[PDB]
RNA sequence: CGGAAGGGCACCACCAGGAGUGGAGCCUGCGGCGCGCUACACUGACGGAGCCAGCGAGACCUUGGCCGAGAGGUCUUGGGAAACUCCGUCGUGCUGGGGAUAGAGCAUUGUAAUUAUUGCUCUUCAACGAGGAAUUCCUAGUAAGCGCAAGUCAUCAGCUUGCGUUGAUUACGUCCCUGCCCUUUGUACACACCGC
């Protein structure tokens, strides 16, 4: 309708610190919630 | 309710109240016909006394207290699969 | 009676079968005791 | 098959599996003799049913026992209970019920916990 | 089959779970074009269309000629013919118009008189005609099928709907 | 965080002192995965842990 | 008996679901009570009929402070019995009290002799209320003031608004003994504010003109952080209400 | 900065004053909930 | 408003015991008060030998091999707790129970170890010699002791919650005291009792 590409333009994401590369792959919300659904599945089948 | 008696009492209700459906319900036998066969062989017992006719409606207490008859081959192979035989009770 | 038949392990027969001077066989009393005798003095 | 029976002695957390058959007179506590129980002073306590009832049917009869769970006291009490239960099971099944009654009433006269288990169930006031 | 057993079963279920036939696209069908409708046209008439043409007093073949800007050929089947014959005496003048050497009779092999089923079979098997009606449910049916020219009656004359060559 | 449990984490190198931790204690926290929590209690044996 | 108790727990979950759908139907039919113009199941069975009996219990290997504190709990509660849980387990414990036939259980938990947790279970497969108690002020701590009157006390509930609060006041009403004297001269309060219920014992008299009280007994703030449908020995039964600590509106939302 | 949950309220003399006056009102009124015995 | 009687109940009463605290040190919650931990040795210390559980399964935990007294580090591989039992040594001496402090040395973690981050080795060997006034709590797998596991929305990490082991003395009566409570219209229905 009425919106700019400078508005919807881009929202990039930063990475893990190069000093904490021993513990790499910083966790984001999407990986967290997928970890959450998998852990909830395991919890539920353990309950069954 | 009173509609529960005016509507919900069924031949199916009294039929699931029947004994071999309760045996198949508590998984005494895998099938209801094998439950009937166990009833005929008298390998079961209903509280104090064992039973032989499938045409039996069981009171709720005896439903809690029904099982196999003692020193039966079926309960013995139960305890044999579970590897928990206790011949002291001629189990 | 029907439910006792269907849920009984032991034998149960029919309950019962469903003018003139008539006699009552079963007595709920020894039949020779006076009513005043069976009455308690407190209750009189 | 061989005339053999299997029973259990069950204490607090101690379960003892007993296998009894007619034999040569050997008693194997986990492959070791009953002369090789652990605490060295409850050896008499585990000896109790054997000398209580005599040694002859134990010469007739070989038993193998394997025990898991429980502390030492629970273990040895479960062991001797398993002994009594296995012997009464064998002497019921393959041997005479009258003699079973005799050893049963004798063991009940001395100590019933060799036969039946002692469940210390709690009570409130 | 006790209700509380069913309750336990659905809770266990939630806790655990947490020769064919395809009719071809017609060769005469660009995406919604239906390029096979060129003069002369071939049209199919309904009883409702006939009676409403009497009511609006329009001429049948002259009306479709002036509406469609070219030459057109009219068709009725035995289903709609028997439907007029069943309507009978009040529409005897409609039968008099329906019997005409200029309208060409088309036969059918059908059991009953459901001219709706007859005509919708025709259009599902041919896709080369132009339907001329006034009926609502059948209108929605020929609307939900694509690439076919509907022409209804209404107002002072006829009105075409889906034909791309409107002028 | 240098030690974690179920719903629990032990976090170092955020403060210089357990006094700093107590000045910021009992507080709403969240992390880059977006997830919430609370700083509750200072660890006594190291300073900012 | 395992089959029996499993059948009773199945019927308990079914009856709670039936009470649930009937309560939603009650919220639906609330609109027609104005257009024209209830206790729980397990507390409806014995609302004013039977006197309750409560076992208070420590968690395990307690401090003397917890000993005297649970003692004070017994002192406040009629028909209450102590239990020093030593080498006892949760399932055999609950099963033994079920064998005895009991109404309610209150078991206590702490940190370094400081009482901070109290759970109440209803024994006929009833609900459990899990509280964190903090601001403990004990009579043992304050003074040798004497002893409690131990008459069946009077109850004062304050600020109970939601149906959660209704379930609460039902549970507390039913844990206190049925049918009090109109002249019961000790009164208990149930003072709710900011989702912090807080309680003190109060003996009271009326003056020549007004009323006069004495606060006595204990004094603290607890907070229900959980309510479960099943018993505590479950640890797996369906939770009836759970506190949300990690939410947006957590320091603002009342009654949660 | 921000906090995560409601603070535990610390109790003051004015708080317990308002409470005990509310109690005085409820007992002067004698209005307070009791588990009365079920009739019949 | 008071007195009197009768009855009941109470590890806040009587009675019999037990176990701590308070005395030394350490930890921790309160402003000098509280909760725990380790000792005060002979039922003990130490060295060998034997070994018996349970709760717990979201570059991590590891079978095995290597050397190093040890701490340790290394290469490979997959995704069996203590108290206890026997023998020996010590022996009544703040002694070898007690390990507080200090030094020295060696290793690991970390930029850096320094104010020993941390562990280990040897030397140094304090207080504590069984805890006043008192205090509490309790009637069976109880107290107690032992060790093991998990932190799983509150609260907890020299800390909470579970778990196992072993396992008692003395009561189990009484209202005598200390209280506290109930009754002093059989109301209700036989027989008996009682009878302001
Ligand atoms: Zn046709």
């Amino acid at each position: 309708k009425l919106v700019h590409d400078v508005q919807k333009k881009q929202h990039r994401e930063r990475s893990q610190l190069t000093s904490r590369s021993r513990y790499g792959f910083l966790e984001k919300h999407k990986d967290y919630v997928k970890r959450a659904q998998d852990f909830h599945r395991k919890q539920s089948t353990l309950k069954v | 309710k009173i509609s529960d008696l005016e509507n919900k009492v069924t031949v199916s209700a009294i039929c699931r109240r029947r004994l071999p459906v309760i045996m198949h319900r508590l998984k005494m036998a895998e099938t209801i016909q094998d439950a009937v066969k166990f009833i005929e062989q008298g390998h079961v017992r209903v509280g104090p006394n064992l039973i032989n006719d499938p045409a039996y409606l069981v009171t709720r207490n005896m439903e809690d207290y029904v099982t196999w008859v003692d020193n039966s081959k079926i309960k013995k192979t139960l305890l044999r699969y579970r590897n928990q035989i206790d011949d002291f009770d001629f189990s | 009676y029907k439910l006792d038949v269907l849920s009984s392990v032991h034998f149960v027969p029919k309950p019962a079968s469903t003018e003139t001077p008539t006699i009552s066989m079963e007595d709920a009393q020894p039949l020779y005791m006076s009513n005043a005798s069976s009455l308690a003095p407190q209750e009189i | 098959a061989v005339p053999s029976v299997q029973t259990f002695g069950k204490k607090k957390s101690a379960t003892a599996v007993a296998h009894v058959k007619a034999g040569k007179g050997l008693i194997k506590v986990n492959g070791s003799p009953i002369t090789l129980v652990e605490p060295e002073i409850l050896r008499f306590k585990v000896y109790e049913p054997l000398l209580l009832v005599g040694l002859d049917k134990f010469s007739n009869i070989d038993i193998r026992v394997r025990v898991t769970g429980g502390g030492h006291v629970s273990q040895v009490y479960a062991i001797r209970q398993a002994i009594a239960k296995g012997l009464v099971a064998y002497h019921q099944k393959y041997v005479d019920e009258q003699s079973k009654n005799e050893l049963k009433k004798a063991f009940t006269s001395y100590d019933r916990t060799l036969l039946i288990a002692d469940s210390r169930r709690p009570e409130p006031k | 089959a006790k209700k509380t057993r069913k309750f336990g079963l659905v809770k266990r279920t939630l806790n655990t779970k947490k020769t064919r036939n395809i009719p071809q696209v017609s060769s005469a069908l660009f995406f919604q074009y239906n390029q096979a409708i060129k003069p002369p046209y071939q049209v199919l008439i309904d009883t409702n269309f006939i009676n409403f043409s009497i009511q609006k007093k329009v001429d049948i073949v002259r009306g479709m000629m002036d509406c469609l800007l070219a030459k057109c050929n009219p068709l009725i089947t035995d289903c709609v013919m028997a439907e007029l014959e069943k309507l009978g005496p009040k529409y005897r003048i409609a039968l008099k118009l329906a019997r005409d050497p200029r309208i060409k009779r088309l036969s059918c092999s059908h059991k009953g008189t459901y001219a709706d089923d007859c005509l919708v079979h025709r259009v599902l098997q041919h896709k080369c005609y132009i339907v001329a009606t006034n009926d609502a449910g059948l209108k929605q049916r020929i609307r939900k099928i694509p690439g076919i020219p509907l022409m209804s009656v209404g107002g002072h004359a006829y009105v075409i709907e889906k034909l791309p060559d409107v002028f | 965080p240098y030690k974690i449990f179920k719903n629990t984490a032990f976090i170092k190198d955020m403060f210089s002192s357990a006094m700093e931790v107590a000045r910021f204690e009992g507080a709403q926290i969240k992390t880059v995965s977006g997830i919430r929590g609370e700083i509750k209690r200072a660890l006594s044996k190291p300073e900012g842990h | 008996m395992l089959r029996r108790q499993a059948r009773e727990r199945r019927e308990y979950l079914y009856r709670k679901a039936q009470e649930l759908q009937d309560s939603q139907l009650q919220q639906k039919r609330q609109i027609i009570k104005q257009a024209l113009a209830q206790v729980d199941d397990e507390y409806a069975a014995t609302s004013g009929i039977m006197d309750p009996r409560i076992i208070v219990t420590t968690s395990r290997d307690p401090s003397t402070r917890l000993s005297q504190f649970a003692k004070e709990i017994k002192l406040l509660f009629p028909n209450a019995v102590r239990l020093n849980r030593g080498n006892y387990v949760m399932p055999n414990l609950v099963d033994a009290c079920k064998k005895s036939g009991t109404t309610d259980l209150v078991v206590l938990h702490e940190h370094r002799g400081v009482p901070t947790s109290l759970t109440i279970s209803h024994f006929p497969h009833g609900p459990t209320a899990q509280f964190s108690l903090h601001n403990v002020v004990m009579r043992h701590d304050i003074i040798n003031a004497g002893n409690q009157s131990e008459v069946n006390p009077h109850l004062i509930f304050d600020n109970f608004t939601t149906a959660l609060g209704k379930r609460v006041v039902c549970i507390l009403k039913h844990l206190f003994n049925a049918g009090p004297k109109k002249d019961s001269e000790r009164v208990i309060t149930f003072a709710n504010r900011g989702d912090f219920i807080s309680v003190r014992q109060h003996v009271y008299v009326r003056t020549r003109e007004g009323v006069e009280i004495a606060e006595v007994g204990p004094r603290f703030e607890m907070r229900l952080f959980e309510l479960r449908l099943g018993t505590l020995e479950n640890k797996d039964a369906d939770v009836e209400w759970q506190l949300r600590r990690f939410i947006r509106t957590a320091n603002k939302k009342d009654y949660l | 900065f921000d906090r995560t949950a409601k603070p535990v309220p610390v109790i003051t003399s004015e708080v317990t004053e308002s409470l005990e006056d509310m109690i005085r009102r409820r007992i002067q009124d004698s209005n307070f909930d009791d588990l009365q015995r079920r009739t019949l």
